[PDB]
RNA sequence: CCUUC
RNA sequence: CUUCC
């Protein structure tokens, strides 16, 4: 009817396979938090498997409310994992993130200064850094960029080991200029925005060798129409083979990138752990 | 309302407008900690007293105090920070010391030959007594916690073979994290000592406690319970020890260590006596053998000197023919996620590296320096190190490996002390030393 | 207050 | 930063 069998979910964005020309005609509670809760969970359990995780801080810039944020710090607590939780942002944070002695709470905003500062101040510290800053409706190209601007920028500062940052190329018909994003594998993100093409660019440091990659106009077209091909036509659809409760492409999704999540407590099958986390996930945010 | 109630009973004092709001937090944690019998504490550390501290300079009503002494700083403490810190470290105690600690009060000689031989061929080169007690408590520890605490390195073998000179009791365990923080304050009390805890940025998933003076009291590393299992685990006096196989794998992989051999050139024997006690166990678990012929060992590694990347050729023994050993994790890393792969293998500080076979392709990170015998020539015992790396891996697997180690044993019979031209810069790991502070008060990392 | 849920 | 089974 409109249903499919696929070997594996398109994790990150070189691999969706065809595009779709974008045609502006264009499902959850709480699915904001959790977009977030995936891509986050996801981000930080990688850099656990290869150990830059360990006993690092997490600079998380753009974070408020950042109710999910929690449920991280305690999926990690509970792993033995040490980690310092330093969130920055100018709007407050969900009230349930005060009292944490491993979380260190910043009602400011950044800027250069500001970087300056907390480089000096966390250094020697490895630094993690997590950037979803924001700037109502849908950012126009113009804050787009001043925003990535600004990402690029706490790169360089912080100098930090690996990155999860925030990635939505500017729309082709408002282009302006270019610019250049770190180089990094951008990961699809799973519950988001029907029609989103937003994505983590999580990108991990060499250390005296940053890379950026270039970012043309001809690059944003191939975004759209690939993004638009995802959003409409893949999770749009239906993996009879993947023996899940829910089979959404999404849930489905959001199962490949649990799948590598780290969790103690012993489990059967994945689908007993993933399920679980699922779970224990959507019940932190509270979504039946 | 309960809540303000709480606080004060645990603040011994009224909280302050803005204490209330932070505080108000730490529910049951604080709630919990209080309406918890101190006394049954107070004599639980007693009943350790005698029996691991039996010898030590200290009383009844003198402890007593100790243990009440600290859960009565929340009368003093002032700082939200401090006092916040004290309340996590005193529900470690509350939660874990009865589970964790107060628990516990409740044919060899042979290839002594091969030691000596094996070990030449290589030579090529250039602490408080409450090591005592606690070397004393750890014993009991591993026989309790079967699988919430295996051990390894010098100890180990002195259980197969009790004619071994160990100093440290050296383990691997799912809540390394807790185990010191309580032990901290066991010696805290028992001694009255001012212990620190430390974790050490260089090696990975690693808390230290030294002492008061950096007394290296005894150190620990920290493994998911994932891992805890996928170790090569051995049974021996009702408590696991890392499979004598695997531990000499290692044993391999360390004398690649510059470092190390510049550690050789020192005690040609200490290392003489587990070695053997090694090649002895295998020799007898798994027959190995031991006849200097032996074939394609020593896979030809071509290290890339330009990317800091070696190259050896597993081919014949595993269905990939190359292994990518990076020697700049950070990097593996990146090219890794850009292998676009998610799930490489990672055994945490056990073989300090995650190993990945993307496209019938072996790719990992080496945790040591790496030996040349000659400029873009890998030194011998090198390629030591390496294969073992790969068979550790195979080992956390389970695969066809009994087959190389045997053959890489042999080749390590009677060898050219061959000279050392060079060695690689191991890359520099990152973070701040971040340590504990019981007496201070200071947690930090 | 002898292993605190 | 030194602090490395
Ligand atoms: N480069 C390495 N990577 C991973 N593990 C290593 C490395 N080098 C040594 N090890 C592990 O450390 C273990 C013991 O450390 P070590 O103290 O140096 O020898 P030991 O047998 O414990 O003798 P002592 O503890 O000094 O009395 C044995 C080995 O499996
Ligand atoms: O978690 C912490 C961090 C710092 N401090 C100590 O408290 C004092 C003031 O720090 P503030 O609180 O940040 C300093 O001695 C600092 O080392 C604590 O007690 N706990
Ligand atoms: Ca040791
Ligand atoms: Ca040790």
């Amino acid at each position: 009817m409109d249903v499919v069998s696929l070997d594996k979910p398109f994790m990150y964005f070189e691999e969706i396979d065809n595009e779709l020309d974008y045609e502006p005609e264009s499902k959850l509670p709480y699915q904001g938090q959790l977009k977030l809760l995936l891509g986050e969970l996801f981000f930080l359990s990688k850099l656990q498997r290869h150990g830059i995780l360990d006993g690092a801080t997490v600079v998380y810039i753009g974070s408020a409310p950042g109710t999910h944020i929690r449920y991280l710090r305690d999926h990690f607590y509970n792993l033995g994992v040490i980690i310092k939780w330093m969130l920055i942002d100018g709007r407050h944070h969900d009230p349930i993130l005060n009292g944490l002695r491993d979380v260190t709470l910043v009602t400011r905003f950044v800027d250069e200064e500001y970087l300056r500062s907390i480089k000096k101040q966390l250094h020697p510290s490895k630094i993690i850094l997590i950037s979803d800053v924001a700037s109502g409706n849908e950012p126009s190209t113009a804050d787009l960029l001043s925003n990535y601007a600004l990402q690029n920028v706490m790169i360089s500062i912080l100098n930090p080991v690996a990155s999860s940052l925030k990635w939505r190329c500017p729309f082709p018909d408002q282009w302006i200029k270019d610019f250049y994003i770190p180089h990094g594998n951008k990961m699809l993100q799973p519950f988001a925005p029907s029609y989103s093409a937003e994505m983590r660019l999580l990108s991990i440091y060499t250390g005296e060798n940053m890379r950026l990659t270039r970012v043309t106009k001809s690059d944003a077209v191939n975004y759209e129409k690939k993004m638009y091909y995802l959003n409409k036509i893949v999770r749009n659809k239906v993996v009879v083979n993947f023996d899940y409760p829910n089979q959404e492409y999404d849930y489905f999704h959001m199962y490949f990138m649990l799948r590598t999540v780290y969790c103690n407590k012993t489990f059967p099958t994945t689908k007993a752990k993933v399920l679980f986390l699922q779970q224990s996930i959507f019940r932190f945010l509270n979504i039946p | 309302n309960i809540t303000l109630k709480i606080i004060e009973t645990y603040l011994g004092r009224v909280p302050s407008v803005n204490e209330y709001h932070m505080l108000k937090s730490q529910a049951r944690n604080i709630q919990k900690i209080t309406v918890f019998n101190k006394d049954i504490f107070v004599s639980l550390v007693k009943k350790n007293k005698k029996r691991f501290f039996s010898d030590v300079n200290t009383s009844a009503s003198e402890i007593k105090d100790r243990i009440l002494s600290y859960f009565s700083k929340q009368t003093q403490t002032y700082n939200i920070g401090k006092l916040f810190t004290i309340i996590e470290l005193q529900s470690v105690l509350v939660t874990t010391y009865t589970d964790i600690l107060g628990v516990l009060t409740i044919n060899v000689t042979s290839m002594e030959e091969l030691a000596r031989d094996m070990l030449n061929s290589m030579n090529v080169a250039v602490v408080s007594s409450l090591v005592k007690n606690v070397n004393k408590l750890m014993e009991e520890y591993l026989r309790r916690h079967n699988k919430s605490c295996i051990c390894y390195g010098s100890y180990s073998l002195y259980l197969i073979n009790p004619n071994i000179r160990y100093g440290d009791i050296d383990i691997l365990q799912t809540n390394s994290r807790t185990f010191l923080i309580d032990l901290a304050f066991l010696i805290k009390f028992i001694t009255g000592n001012n212990i620190i805890l430390s974790k050490i940025p260089y090696l990975r998933n690693y808390m230290v406690i030294k002492d008061e003076n950096d007394n290296h009291i005894i150190d620990s590393f920290n493994i998911r319970q994932d891992t805890m299992n996928v170790v090569p685990k051995i049974f021996i006096d009702n408590i696991y020890i890392v499979d004598p196989t695997f531990q000499l794998l290692n044993m391999i992989k360390m004398f690649s260590q510059i470092d190390r051999l510049e550690d050789l050139s020192k005690d040609p024997e200490k290392f003489n006596a587990r070695m053997a006690t090694m090649l002895e166990y295998v020799r007898y678990t798994h027959g190995i053998v031991f006849d200097g012929k032996r074939n394609n060992m020593p896979m030809k590694c071509i290290i890339d000197e330009n990317n800091r990347i070696v190259t050896v050729t597993t081919k014949d023994y595993f269905s990939f023919k190359k292994c990518l050993v990076y020697l700049d994790e950070n990097v593996l890393s990146s090219d890794i996620l850009d292998l676009n792969a998610d799930t490489s293998c990672d055994f945490e500080s056990v073989t300090n590296s995650v190993y990945l076979i993307h496209d019938n392709i072996m790719y990992t990170y080496f945790s040591n320096t790496i030996l040349l015998s000659d400029k873009g020539k890998v030194h011998e015992i090198s390629a030591r190190g390496l294969c073992a790396h790969i068979l550790l891996y195979q080992m956390l697997t389970s695969g066809e490996y009994k087959q190389c180690l045997s053959d890489l044993l042999n080749s390590m019979m009677n060898r050219d002390k061959i000279p050392i031209y060079s060695h690689t810069e191991r890359d520099k790991k990152p973070g701040r030393h971040g340590f504990i502070n019981i007496e201070k008060d200071i947690i930090v990392f």
